[PDB]
C-alpha cells in the first residue's frame, strides 16, 4: 500500500507570503498524485490532478509540480482563502491512498489570551457532577498550557480541551478546558484555580474562586 | 499496471485522422485479446503515428507477431477505418485499467 | 450543474449494517465515463477511499475492509447505495460520496456535503444546559465572560446561537469533546462589557435536532 507523508504537519505563514507544501509517497507513483483543499465543515475541493494539472476554477496562484516519490504544491502568494487544510491523494495505483493532511494556519502577532474561571452551577452540583471551566479567550500562537490546581495540588487526567478553528477576521484561538469531579470531591475542597502559560503573557496567569464563596 | 496506463496514454494521444485510408481486421474485443489486436494492427505499414502502439503492444504478447501471420486472431471478416478500431481498443483498455484485470 | 447528496445522518450500533444512499443530479448513471465513489474521514483525521462504481457496474473495493462493502447503482432513481456490516465505533465517521474527475482513473472532482454516521452503544439524548456564569459583577469595569455548558448529549452534533441569533461578537462556541461516558458535552461562551450585565438579556439557545430538543437557557449574574 502506498504510503504519503505529508510535510509539515502544520505550516504557519502571513498573507502575501510564499507556500511549499509537501507528499511524499512510499514508492514512485509516476506523475499520478491529487491535491485537495478542506475548510471546516466542509467537503474537499479539488484542486490539482495528475502531478500538476490545475483544476478548472482554481486560481492560478497554485500550482502542483513533482513526479516519482517527490511531490509539492505551492502558492505563489498567499490569500486570506487559502488557509485550509491540505491533502493529497495517489491515483497511480489500486488501493487509491491519501496523505495525513497539512494544516496551513495564519502566522499573527502574538497575542495573549484574556482568561476566564467559571464554577459548576448549582443546578448541576444537584446531579452529582462538577465541571469547572476555565477559557482561555483570543489568542496566537495556538500551543498554551492550562493547568488546574485544587487547594494548590496540581490536577492531570481529569479535564478535557478543545480549541476552536482560527477565527477568520483577526486569525486567534480560544481554548475550552473543563476539569470534572464528582460532587464529593468537589465538596472536599476550597480553592479551585486554573492557571495559564502562553507566549504573549510574561508570566503564568492564575484565574480562582474559593467553592461556596459566591 | 505501468505498461497498460502507458497504452492508455498513448492511445488517447494519437486519438485526441489517424492512419487515413488504412483498414484493418475488426476485433470482438474481450478480456486478454492483446496478441488479436497486434495482430490486426501490425498489418498497419505507412503509418508512424501508431509505430509505438505496436511496440508497446508486442510487450503484452507472449508470442512475436509478424505481419501476414495469424493465429491469436481467429477472424477476419469486417474491415474497419485504424481509428476507429484504435478508438474502441481504448475504450476496451479502460475497462480493463477500471477492473483492475 | 454536478450534485451528489448522501443520505440523512445515520446510528448504527456496534455489529449492525450501515446503509448509506447517494443521489445525483447533473448527470446520469448510465453515461459514459460516470462514476462515484465513497470517502469517509473520521473526526479529526485523514480521508480514506471505500469503494467506487462505473456507468457499467465495474466495482473497486478498499481491500482491507472488502469483506465488509458492497457498493450497486440504480440509474432510474440516479442513486449509489453503500452497505457496510459489522460496524464499530472505529468506523464513526463523515462518509462523502463523490463523482470521478476522470473516465478511467480514481480522483474525486464534485463532493456531496458528508453524512455523518456514529456508531454507539449509547442511545439517542438530549443535552442538560448548565449557566457558565457572568465572570465579574457589572459594575467591576472591565470585560465579562458568560456561557453555557451544553452537557451529555448524542448523538453529534448540537448548534447554539445567542438572543435568536441578534448576538454574534464575541461568541465562541467550542467543538465536542467525548466523554468516558459516551456522551459529549460543548461550551458556548460571548464576552461582553461587564456594565451591560446589568441591562442586557443573556440566553443561548441550544438545539439538538437528533433528539428533538431545544432549549432556551438565560445566563444572569451568580447572586453573591
Amino acid at each position: 500500500e502506498i504510503v504519503l507523508t505529508q510535510s509539515p504537519a502544520t505550516l504557519s505563514l502571513s498573507p502575501g507570503e510564499r507556500a511549499t507544501l509537501s507528499c511524499r509517497a512510499s514508492k514512485s507513483i509516476s506523475k499520478y498524485l491529487a491535491w485537495y483543499q478542506q475548510k471546516p465543515g466542509q467537503a474537499p475541493r479539488l484542486l490539482i490532478y495528475s502531478g500538476s494539472t490545475l483544476q478548472s476554477g482554481i486560481p492560478a496562484r497554485f500550482s502542483g509540480s513533482g513526479s516519482g516519490t517527490d511531490f509539492t504544491l505551492t502558492i505563489s502568494s498567499l490569500e486570506p482563502e487559502d488557509f485550509a487544510v491540505y491533502y493529497c491523494q495517489q491515483h497511480n495505483e489500486y488501493p487509491y491512498t491519501f496523505g495525513q493532511g497539512t494544516k496551513l494556519e495564519i502566522k499573527r502577532t502574538v497575542a495573549a489570551p484574556s482568561v476566564f474561571i467559571f464554577p459548576p452551577s448549582d443546578e448541576q452540583l444537584k446531579s452529582g457532577t462538577a465541571s469547572v471551566v476555565c477559557l482561555l479567550n483570543n489568542f496566537y500562537p495556538r500551543e498554551a498550557k492550562v493547568q488546574w490546581k485544587v487547594d494548590n495540588a496540581l490536577q492531570s487526567g481529569n479535564s478535557q480541551e478543545s480549541v476552536t478553528e482560527q477565527d477568520s477576521k483577526d486569525s486567534t484561538y480560544s481554548l475550552s478546558s473543563t476539569l470534572t469531579l464528582s460532587k464529593a470531591d468537589y465538596e472536599k475542597h476550597k480553592v479551585y484555580a486554573c492557571e495559564v502559560t502562553h507566549q504573549g503573557l510574561s508570566s503564568p496567569v492564575t484565574k480562582s474562586f474559593n467553592r461556596g464563596e459566591c | 499496471s505501468t505498461a497498460l496506463r502507458e497504452l492508455i496514454e498513448e492511445l488517447v494521444n494519437i486519438t485526441q485522422p489517424l492512419c487515413n485510408g488504412s483498414m484493418v481486421w475488426s476485433i470482438n474485443l474481450t478480456a486478454g485479446m492483446y496478441c488479436a489486436a497486434l495482430e490486426s494492427l501490425i498489418n498497419v505499414s505507412g503509418c508512424s503515428a501508431i509505430e509505438k502502439t505496436q511496440r508497446m503492444l508486442s510487450g503484452f504478447c507472449p508470442h512475436k507477431v509478424s505481419a501476414g501471420q495469424f493465429s491469436s486472431l481467429h477472424v477476419r471478416d469486417t474491415k474497419i477505418e485504424v481509428a476507429q478500431f484504435v478508438k474502441d481498443l481504448l475504450l476496451h483498455l479502460k475497462k480493463l485499467f477500471r477492473e483492475g484485470r | 450543474q454536478v450534485t451528489l447528496k448522501e443520505s440523512g445522518p445515520v446510528l448504527v450500533k456496534p455489529t449492525e449494517t450501515l446503509t448509506l444512499t447517494c443521489t445525483v443530479s447533473g448527470f446520469s448513471l448510465s453515461t459514459y465515463g460516470m462514476g462515484v465513489g465513497w470517502i469517509r474521514q473520521p473526526p479529526g483525521k485523514a480521508l480514506e477511499w471505500l469503494a467506487h462504481i462505473w456507468w457499467d457496474d465495474v466495482k473497486r473495493y478498499n481491500p482491507a475492509l472488502k469483506s465488509r462493502l458492497t457498493i450497486s447503482k440504480d440509474t432510474s432513481k440516479s442513486q449509489v447505495v453503500l452497505t457496510m456490516t459489522n460496524m464499530d465505533p472505529v468506523d464513526t465517521a463523515t462518509y462523502y460520496c463523490a463523482r470521478m474527475g476522470s473516465d478511467y482513473d480514481v480522483w474525486f472532482d464534485y463532493w456531496g456535503q458528508g453524512t455523518l454516521v456514529t456508531v454507539s452503544s449509547a442511545s439517542t439524548k438530549g443535552p442538560s444546559v448548565f449557566p457558565l456564569a457572568p465572570s465579574s459583577k457589572s459594575t467591576s469595569g472591565g470585560t465579562a465572560a458568560l456561557g453555557c455548558l451544553v452537557k451529555d448529549y448524542f448523538p453529534e452534533p448540537v448548534t447554539v446561537s445567542w438572543n435568536s441569533g441578534a448576538l454574534t461578537s464575541g461568541v465562541h462556541t467550542f467543538p465536542a469533546v467525548l466523554q468516558s461516558s459516551g456522551l459529549y458535552s460543548l461550551s458556548s461562551v460571548v464576552t461582553v462589557p461587564s456594565s451591560s450585565l446589568g441591562t442586557q438579556t443573556y440566553i443561548c439557545n441550544v438545539n439538538h435536532k437528533p433528539s428533538n430538543t431545544k432549549v432556551d437557557k438565560k445566563v444572569e449574574p451568580k447572586s453573591c
